[PDB]
């Protein structure tokens, strides 16, 4: 590679000439020009990393290059910012002329100058870089060598331990495993049983519980070619000889272990048993997402954080948020490593003190945490690989954890049931008891009975609808309730009522609230009589299938969020496919810190989250969520009762309630046997035959008959016109009786209108002047029929057709005859904030009497014809 | 019977109605239109927008000036009444039809967010041009359907005109049937030669108003009985059907000789540039074409500096106010004056004005452009210009001072490499190696011996040939390199 | 051209190439072939498909299992 | 283009006794105020709280509707 | 070509057998495609060689063959489409065909494996120009891959070498699969080749090399799983997904 170093002198020779290396990162090639920089006798290498900028980040490595400056550096262009791309090019103009006009600096082409570029190939990829082949043409093209040796040849300046995992680490393949090995072999040979063996349970703890998988295994194979009694609150005798290998680790080097793993099963008891086992640690909860990057260490004077005390001494750290946490500043701190214990300061700016028996230690977040994702790779060669050991084929482990509570007694009533139903079909069920303990522990509103596993048979029961919907959960249910003895929307007498309540078992911290079942068919109902029946109680629905950021949180300015510090609750539905994008910023909101971030806002005095499902596709992220229950859908007896109650004041007319409400019922069942579509959520309801019984209580219709004429809007003119439209009242006639009638009426008058069934009223004193002039049509009478139906009941409409034969035309007819005025709005680009919200204006003069105006014009037209 | 589709549109207009004007590219679309404003009157009033996304999406209805109110164009359009034309509006935003929904609404209607409606006065009329998701815009809109014919309107077009042909109606249609057939495999190497910008009968029009000229460089006569004219005005007459591309050189087989006969061939390959930007210039506006790199533009830039009048250059990719008063637009003195005027990398910050300014130096009127101040018809000796090697080998290695008898195979290693190195590197590294970085490569090779000692160039080029190729090699291919540093020997 | 064809070795004792991939060849020049990995660079007698027992176009069916000894 | 996360605002002036949000200038309808909606089904699929809920009504084209008087009093 | 019955029949089989494999890729591809603007056009070789007339590779080829089928099929943000070899070429579906499982049935019925070559160098120009055709007419902008298919039965690799370098320059991929035997301890790592040596006049001097040192392509996955190439595959997507 000094073949490179001398190229590079040559290279070195012509100055204003732009270079550029490619090949492999970190494998010597910086180091290069490091070694180079004193044996030049020039300045001392810069360097700025550029992934993004903000052109006072960067003015300044140009700033610096005046002056008899070094020259300017850049560490990687692959994944380059596309902001700051063209007045770089500026730079490979060597006869460039640089006036920049933020602070009106001129500038020339400096002598002492030389665009150092550095840059990695794509890989596996069909072309990667953010480089144009253009932008490349003004660039000394070069590639870095690579010795195999190089591993041998480190650990013979110095013996160590991370000298085998220098590059060791990264394979994570066969082949460089192999070949890897046969380095170490070579190292072997070099100045064994002592690094053999601990080379060996490095190897081990590499996969102690990543994965079951064999490639220690055959690691351990191909090394045989090649060849405590610590004191804490808990023992852990699974962590034993795991402290025995972070003790060495922290002993024989200063090699940082980096855990990554499953909380609560290993990554919490280890730093409680090494801090009672031994001291001179700051043992600190330090998180890094929205953290400032020097208050971190602490800055201003110069205030300290708590990294500068474990900088300043130590035997052990605790970071954590450090997969969710910015690459750029833990690259910063790439020198507390085996290097100096020390980083970079400003204004204290003091070295600071080293031992190799310091050992930084941080984790990574538990294996459902979508943060745990976006790993930085440059952090996994340069450290110690171990896994949190989980729990399986073990049932002991979970009764540490429940016998440390005051009542000894979940030890005895946990297992059993949790066998049972591992029986009927478990470190999820341990998460589940773990839960379990926290609800309970929580509870302390009753005496303190033995009730607790009375409650924990709903979270665990009850919630197996989830992973297998079956007819036969309701007894598998009723034999857990079996075990359980043996351990130890309306008021409505249907379980409807019994879900109520059942909910409200649930409502110990209740993070979110999950469900499952047909969405809306009580489940929304069961929410507005929350809201009915505790008063102060706001809610708002809100859908989620396609849908921003900037739909729920503004500019600040939302629905979601000036309902949010506000109230106590909001309602959710169809969450079955969310955008995963914003599903980032629902897990960032509120878990129990209230405030969000991605821009941030501080919310939660207090405030509750509902939720539903559409039976797929769904992340962990989803089954991450703290809570989760199945609802109790309605039974047919049900509807009919609520109904019952409701409406029979006048001719309950229950077994015609009876044949109504089954027509729309078994018509789903018809329709998910293909009984034709025309849209998406093309399903039925009780709404439906809930306004079948407001339009038969219908006051006057002047007509004593309205049985069976009704279904020609609610069976009939939903569906499309066509030949199986007939088949619907084939279905219905084999159900009910036949009648038909009179097809049309229309005639009107200047008082009144009569459309078949219905009349209607007609203002004097104004209608709206309607051009292209209009007259009735004797087809379709029977939707304007419906559409005065709508607006006598006040319902809202939405018509479908294949943009011919009149949609607005028909509205626009009968707003003539009897119409206020009309105000149409084309949708066609307007989002939330266009359909409500108008704009600014920077005046707003002549706009506003625009309305004076107009009130003036309507009021004196009918002040002067009365 | 063009005039079929004539007759048609003034049905149409009878009843002051919109309408939807579509066709095959390049029909003359803006053609019968630029042709009916003579007609009925309104060409020195009319509202015309070839398309604004990037220079427009609000400012044609307008906004306010902090302290002042500044009315848009269309709502002058629409309010003081006359034509409005649209062009290609399917390229359009979303944006944009949301209010010309509003267009075909009742009224005719124009409203603001001022407070206002504005309502079509007398003289309105909306007109579309086109080559989606507003069915309305479809339903009211009279779909007419422009096609101009083969084989008997183009010798009918010129013959009554400039008539002058015996042997043009055999060799137009010959052009043209083959530039749209090859039209179809020049796009199946898409490379560099690409999409093609299509070709219009408008631009043999060009090459009428191109026989022209070579009756100047001749008398005339019934018939010039002259071969070299007739194989000259061989390939320069298929030469104005095509512009800078790729340069693959498929065409240039069949371009020479592609009626019966012909053959191929400081400036040597710029003469051929320098030549053709002065017929370009010689045939001055409604056209100018250039999609060459300003970079080796900027010969042409110095050369017509220095002919017999000047010119200059603005960038038009950041935002331009000299274009207009603010004190007056400084360009608006290079159009009062004579001299020219490039656009450096046009990016559509603003060339609404530009548009008009197109077609101004032509017979009938055309004013450019008004302000509010110094509004002008155009200047009678004005060009713009427009902006975005295989004769050089010998300049290239002209690079060197010289004083020794140089080996010429010093670029013959430029070529033998650049040959290679679209074939065979072994998939460098991941991706083309390059085809076109190497000849810039080869010059700057050159200027690696500058800022160099005093010593010699038969060492440095077997040095610096390794330094050339060096990732070029990969360290797969690196015996044919070692045959690349012979060559220097 | 001519096809490449793949050759597998095992001796009349079960002997063992795996097997290798050459150019189209005769039924005479793998003597060679034979003794460098023998590494004692000896005449063989030979035979395979067993068809109708084969020792160029008797080489010509395709995978082969070479039989061979020395005689 | 209407993005159904839009009409989730009119969630609150719809089948329920509504109120809509806009500090405090929160506004409920007037007692002659209707809705009214349209959409062509190639684009369709309004959302489940507005096909279950509101009403929907086809319309097929006009000249397959049509009887021949309402074709006479028609240019036709 | 084989009766169109009993290929319906072993493709319904290999569309059971795979039929969790291929439902929990694709689901986890929808988690991922979503963010058009550009697109993939996508083709598979089909070998019909002695190759697969040996190691009964067949099984476990069919059925990825059928997975990645039944995946691709339900994506739908670009084009797929089919075609065979043995020294012959044969398409079977284009992009724009839309599939059938008797379309797979079909594929399978025109297999015999009875070769004695392959003209993988005539496959890679044939497959380049229907991806030159199908970039033609689609505009304008979008990738395309062929998948190469067989244990490797090549006559040369130095045409193949520059065939490689000028479709790189297309901006398509051509991904190997180092099909390998799984009823054999056959493998490409003991898979030996001769050298030739004229220069020390050949025989005395056969040098003993690999078939992997003289191999042309640079992206390529040994096998003996049907899931390896279906997860690797994933990853390709995945880093299309996260570019576009």
């Amino acid at each position: 590679v000094e073949k490179n170093m001398m190229n590079l002198v040559r290279a070195t020779s012509g100055k204003r000439f732009p270079v550029l290396i490619q090949g492999p990162t970190s494998s010597g090639k910086t180091s290069m020009i490091k070694y180079l920089a004193d044996i030049t006798g020039h300045k001392f290498v810069r360097i700025n990393n550029h992934e993004h900028t903000d052109l006072q980040e960067y003015l300044g490595v140009l700033v610096e290059a005046l002056r008899k400056g070094y020259w300017i550096v850049l560490d990687e262009l692959n994944l380059a910012p596309t902001d700051v791309l063209e007045a770089l090019n500026r730079l490979l103009d060597d006869n460039r002329e640089l006036f920049i006009p933020e602070t009106q600096e001129v500038v020339h082409p400096h002598p002492d100058f030389l665009l150092f570029a550095t840059q990695n190939p794509p890989g596996i990829y069909g072309g990667r870089k953010i480089l144009s082949r253009a932008f490349r043409n003004r660039f000394l093209e070069l590639h870095f060598d690579d010795i195999p040796q190089d591993e041998l040849e480190i650990i013979l300046r110095e013996r160590c331990q991370i000298a085998p995992s220098y590059a060791k680490k990264i394979v994570e393949r066969l082949f460089e495993q192999k070949n890897s090995f046969a380095t170490l072999r070579d190292l072997f040979r070099w100045a064994v049983g002592y690094e053999q063996l601990a080379a060996s349970g490095y190897m081990l703890l590499a996969e102690r519980c990543r994965t079951p998988q064999e490639k220690v295994t055959v690691k351990k194979t191909l090394e045989k070619v090649m060849k405590l009694e610590a004191i804490g609150s808990v023992t852990w005798t699974k962590g034993m000889r795991r402290l025995s290998v972070l003790v060495s680790s922290c002993l024989k080097n200063k090699e940082p272990v980096l855990l990554v793993g499953e909380t609560g099963c290993g990554k919490t008891t280890i730093c409680q048993l090494l801090a009672q086992f031994m001291g001179r640690e700051l043992i600190t909860l330090n998180a890094h997402q929205n953290t400032e990057t020097g208050d971190i260490l602490g800055a201003q004077e110069w205030s300290d954080g708590p990294l500068i005390q474990a900088m300043r001494t130590g035997n052990f750290f605790l970071l954590d948020e450090i997969s969710l946490a910015d690459d750029s500043v833990l690259e910063r701190l790439n020198s507390v490593l085996e290097p100096e214990r020390s980083l970079l300061l400003a204004e204290s700016d003091s070295l600071v003190t080293a031992s190799e028996n310091f050992q930084f230690f941080a984790t990574m977040n538990p294996g459902g945490d979508y943060g745990k994702k976006e790993l930085s790779p440059a952090l996994r060669n340069r450290f110690t690989e171990i896994w949190v050991p989980s729990m399986e084929d073990f049932n002991d482990v979970n009764m540490i954890v429940s016998s440390r509570l005051l009542e000894d007694l979940k030890d005895l009533a946990n297992p059993i049931v949790k066998f049972s139903e591992w029986f009927g079909k478990n470190a999820t069920s341990g998460v589940i008891s773990l839960r379990d303990i926290l609800a309970w522990v929580e509870f302390i509103n009753k005496v303190f009975p033995k009730i607790q596993n009375k409650s924990t048979a709903l979270i665990q029961g009850a919630s197996m609808v989830f992973i297998d919907a079956l007819g036969t959960n309701n007894t598998a249910y009723l034999a857990e309730n079996e075990n359980d003895l043996k351990s130890l929307f309306n008021l409505t007498a249907p379980t409807t009522a019994s879900n109520l309540v059942r909910v409200v078992r649930a409502m110990q911290v209740h993070k979110p609230i999950l469900l499952e079942g047909s969405p809306g068919v009580g489940k929304t109902s069961l929410i507005t009589a929350l809201a009915n029946i505790t008063g102060n109680k706001l809610t708002r629905i809100n859908l989620s299938e396609q849908t921003d950021l900037v739909d729920l949180f503004g500019a600040h300015d939302a629905p979601f969020l000036r309902a949010m510090k506000k109230g106590e609750w909001v309602l959710l539905d169809e969450m079955n496919l969310a955008s995963q994008s914003v599903l980032e910023g629902l897990n960032a909101c509120l878990d129990h810190r209230g405030e969000a971030y991605i821009i941030s806002f501080s919310c939660h005095p207090n405030f509750l989250v509902f939720a539903a499902q559409n039976p797929k596709g769904l992340p962990k992220s989803f089954v991450n969520r703290f809570s989760v229950v199945f609802i109790d859908m309605l039974t047919s007896d049900d509807l009919l009762l609520i109904a019952k109650h409701l409406y029979p004041s006048i001719e309950p007319d229950i077994i015609a309630k009876m044949i109504k409400l089954m027509s729309t019922l078994e018509d789903q069942v018809c329709k998910r046997k293909l009984w034709g579509n025309s849209g998406s959520p093309w399903e039925f309801n009780l709404r439906d035959t809930l306004r079948w019984l407001k339009l038969l209580n219908q006051y006057s219709i002047c007509e004593d008959v309205d049985v069976f004429d009704f279904v020609d809007i609610i069976v009939k003119q939903r569906f499309r016109t066509i030949s199986d439209k007939n088949k619907a009242q084939l279905l219905i006639e084999d159900i009910f009786g036949k009648f038909s009638t009179k097809e049309n009426f229309f005639k009107l008058t200047e008082d009144y209108v009569q459309i078949n069934n219905e009349v209607a009223l007609r203002n004097p004193h104004y209608r709206y002047p309607i051009t292209q002039n209009l007259f009735p049509l004797e087809c379709n009478v029977a939707v304007y029929e419906s559409v005065l139906k709508a607006i006598n009941n006040n319902w809202p409409l939405v018509l479908v057709g294949p943009s011919n034969s009149g949609k607005t035309e028909t509205i626009r007819f009968l707003a003539s005859i009897l119409g206020p005025r009309v105000d149409v709005f084309s949708m066609n680009s307007d989002i939330d904030s266009m359909d409500i919200l108008g704009g600014y204006e920077q005046v707003d003069l002549t706009r506003q009497i625009s309305y004076i105006t107009e009130e003036l014009t309507n009021i004196v037209r009918e002040i002067i014809s009365m | 019977k063009t005039v079929s589709s004539l007759r048609q549109l003034g049905r149409k207009i009878q009843n002051s109605t919109p309408i939807m004007l579509i066709g095959k590219a390049g029909s003359g679309k803006t053609f019968l239109i630029n042709e009916l404003s003579k007609y009925m009157g309104c060409h020195d009033s009319i509202v015309k927008i070839h398309l604004g996304e990037q220079t427009d999406a609000k400012l044609l209805i307008g906004t306010y000036t902090s302290f002042e109110w500044r009315a848009g164009v269309l709502a002058t359009a629409v309010k003081e009444g006359r034509w409005v034309l649209i062009e290609d509006i399917d390229k359009a935003p979303t944006d944009v039809l949301s209010i010309l929904l509003s267009l075909l609404e009742k009224r005719e209607l124009t409203i603001p967010s001022r407070g206002e409606t504005v309502k079509a006065a007398n003289g309105f009329q909306l007109i579309s041009t086109v080559r989606n998701l507003n069915m309305i815009g479809m339903r009211i809109w009279n779909v007419i359907e422009l096609e101009e014919p083969s084989e008997e309107d183009l010798t009918h077009i010129l013959a009554q005109k400039f008539p002058i042909l015996t042997n043009l109606i055999p060799k137009l249609i010959d052009s043209y049937k083959n530039v749209k057939s090859i039209y179809m495999n020049t796009k199946f190497i898409s490379l560099n030669k690409g999409a093609h910008t299509r070709v219009v009968s408008v631009r043999d029009l060009i090459k009428l108003c191109e026989r022209l000229d070579i009756l100047f460089k001749n008398n005339g006569i019934n018939k010039p009985d002259q071969l070299i004219q007739s194989s000259v005005y061989d390939s320069i007459f298929s030469e104005a059907a095509d512009c800078f591309a790729g340069a693959i050189g498929e065409f240039k087989a069949l371009e020479p000789i592609i009626q019966a006969i012909g053959e191929s061939l400081f400036t040597n390959h710029s003469l051929r540039l320098m030549e053709q930007i002065s017929v370009c210039i010689q045939m001055t506006e409604p056209v100018l074409l250039v999609g060459e790199t300003g970079t080796g533009k900027t010969t042409v830039v110095q050369q017509l500096a220095k002919m017999l009048a000047k010119k200059l250059t603005v960038i038009n990719v950041s935002q331009q106010t000299e274009t207009g008063d603010l004190v007056e637009g400084s360009l608006v003195k290079t159009i009062r004056a004579g001299e020219w005027l490039l656009l450096d990398e046009v990016n559509l910050a603003t060339a609404d004005t530009l548009e008009s300014i197109s077609d101004l130096l032509t017979e009938p009127d055309s004013r450019s452009i008004l302000l509010s101040a110094e509004p002008i018809k155009a200047h009678p000796d004005f060009r713009i210009f427009a902006c975005m090697d295989i004769t050089d080998l010998l300049s290239i290695i002209d690079k060197y001072i010289g004083k020794y008898s140089v080996s010429d195979e010093w670029v013959g290693n430029d070529i033998a490499e650049l040959y290679l190195e679209a074939k065979k590197l072994s998939d460098n590294n991941t991706i083309v190696d390059g085809s076109n970085q190497k000849p810039h490569f080869s010059i700057r090779t050159l200027t690696r011996t500058l800022l160099y000692v005093t010593d010699i160039i038969h060492i440095y080029g077997l040095r610096r040939s390794l330094y050339d190729g060096f990732c070029m090699s990969f360290l797969t291919l690196l015996d044919q390199k070692s045959e690349a540093i012979l060559k220097p020997v | 051209d001519l096809p490449n064809v793949s050759i597998k070795f095992q001796a009349l004792d079960t002997g063992d190439n795996a097997l290798r991939v050459p150019g189209a060849i005769s039924e005479k020049q793998l003597e060679e072939l034979l003794n460098q990995l023998n590494g004692t660079s000896v005449p063989y007698t030979f035979s395979c498909t067993i068809k109708a027992s084969d020792p160029y176009s008797s080489l010509i069916k395709p995978q082969i299992t070479l039989l061979y000894t020395p005689r | 283009l209407c993005s159904p996360s839009v009409l989730d605002r009119l969630n609150s002036l719809l089948e329920i006794d509504g109120s809509l949000l806009i500090q405090p200038r929160v506004l409920k309808p007037h007692p002659n105020f209707r809705l009214f909606l349209t959409m062509d089904p190639k684009y369709g699929e309004l959302s489940r709280a507005m096909r279950n809920r509101g009403v929907e009504i086809y319309i097929d084209e006009l000249h397959s509707r049509s009887t021949a008087f309402d074709r006479l009093t028609l240019g036709f | 070509e084989r009766s169109l019955e009993e290929s319906r029949e072993l493709w319904h089989k290999s569309e059971i057998s795979t039929a969790d494999l291929v439902s929990r890729l694709g689901e986890q591809l929808r988690l991922i495609l979503e963010p058009s603007k550009r697109q993939y056009q996508i083709m598979i070789a089909l070998d019909d060689s002695k190759s697969m007339s040996e190691s009964k590779c067949v099984k476990l080829a069919f059925d990825s063959l059928c997975l990645v089928s039944k995946t691709l099929t339900q994506l739908e943000a670009g084009g797929l489409s089919i075609v065979k070899f043995g020294e012959n070429i044969k398409e079977v579906h284009s992009f724009d065909q839309q599939f059938s499982n008797e379309s797979g049935a079909r594929a399978f019925q025109w297999f015999g494996f009875q070769e004695t070559k392959t003209d993988v160098k005539k496959l890679v120009a044939e497959s380049t120009k229907i991806f030159e055709r199908a970039r033609a007419m689609v505009h304008n902008d979008q990738w395309q891959l062929e998948i190469v298919i067989s244990d490797g039965i090549c006559e040369d690799h130095e045409t193949i070498q520059k065939l490689v370098r000028r479709a790189r320059e297309n901006k398509i991929m051509l991904v190997f699969v180092i099909i390998d035997g799984i009823t054999s301890n056959e493998s490409i790592l003991d898979m030996s080749q001769v050298n030739y040596i004229p220069d020390q006049y050949g025989n005395p001097q056969l040098k003993i090399t690999k078939y992997l040192d003289t191999f042309p392509f640079e992206f390529y996955v040994v096998v003996h799983d049907i899931s390896e190439l279906p997860e690797m595959l994933s990853l390709i997507l995945r880093q299309y997904f996260t570019d576009l």
